[PDB]
């Protein structure tokens, strides 16, 4: 939550709200735009399981 | 400095679109909305009307009852009188 | 392998090893070594470069 991606900020805003005061582990939402970076995905053995 | 914006919260038609993102509804309700959102000119007004999302969709579970539901639901939310 | 079995000595036993274990590592990778100059290159989103 304490940052700068407002992103996720709007789930944050609608589960506090709801009070479901719940969230997403999802990736460093900026880590997944490293990956975008990844050389341009140049390197992707992710193997995410 | 991966992107750049304006005025938010205060975010323009994106604004509107974020307040309907920022209400609940389903995958079609927040759909519809914008597609009244990103269909209002520099006016405010709601560009393109439903006839012409429907007909650029081609879905018939789109319908206008229903599209006219999502839009009146985003009639006035910020500000008021949004995609007039 | 065949250098470092015979060839022993202070500095013989340096610099080539390395090259065998270099070698039998990217064995073990497997990829096309032409890699490093490439084919492609990335290209940033409009959402990647600001003003």
């Amino acid at each position: 939550v304490k940052s700068d991606d407002v992103n996720g900020r709007t789930k944050m805003y609608k589960n506090i709200v709801d009070g479901n005061h719940q969230m997403e582990p999802g990736m460093p939402e900026s880590f997944n735009v490293l990956l975008k970076e990844i050389r341009s995905l140049g390197i992707n053995i992710e193997l995410e399981d | 400095l991966p992107v750049y914006q304006g005025e938010t919260t205060q975010t323009l038609q994106d604004y509107l679109m974020w307040q309907v993102e920022l209400t609940p509804f389903t995958d079609t309700d927040r759909a519809i909305a914008t597609s009244i959102v990103d269909a209002v000119d520099d006016t405010g007004y709601l560009t393109i009307q439903i006839e012409d999302i429907v007909d650029s969709i081609g879905d018939d579970e789109i319908g206008l009852e229903e599209v006219e539901a999502v839009l009146k639901r985003i009639q006035r939310f910020d500000p008021v009188g949004v995609a007039a | 392998r065949e250098e470092l079995n015979e060839t022993n000595s202070e500095t013989k036993r340096k610099k080539l090893t390395k090259r065998i274990k270099l070698l039998e590592a990217f064995v073990q990778s497997g990829n096309k070594p032409e890699w490093m100059i490439l084919t492609v290159l990335p290209v940033l989103p409009p959402d990647l470069r600001p003003l």
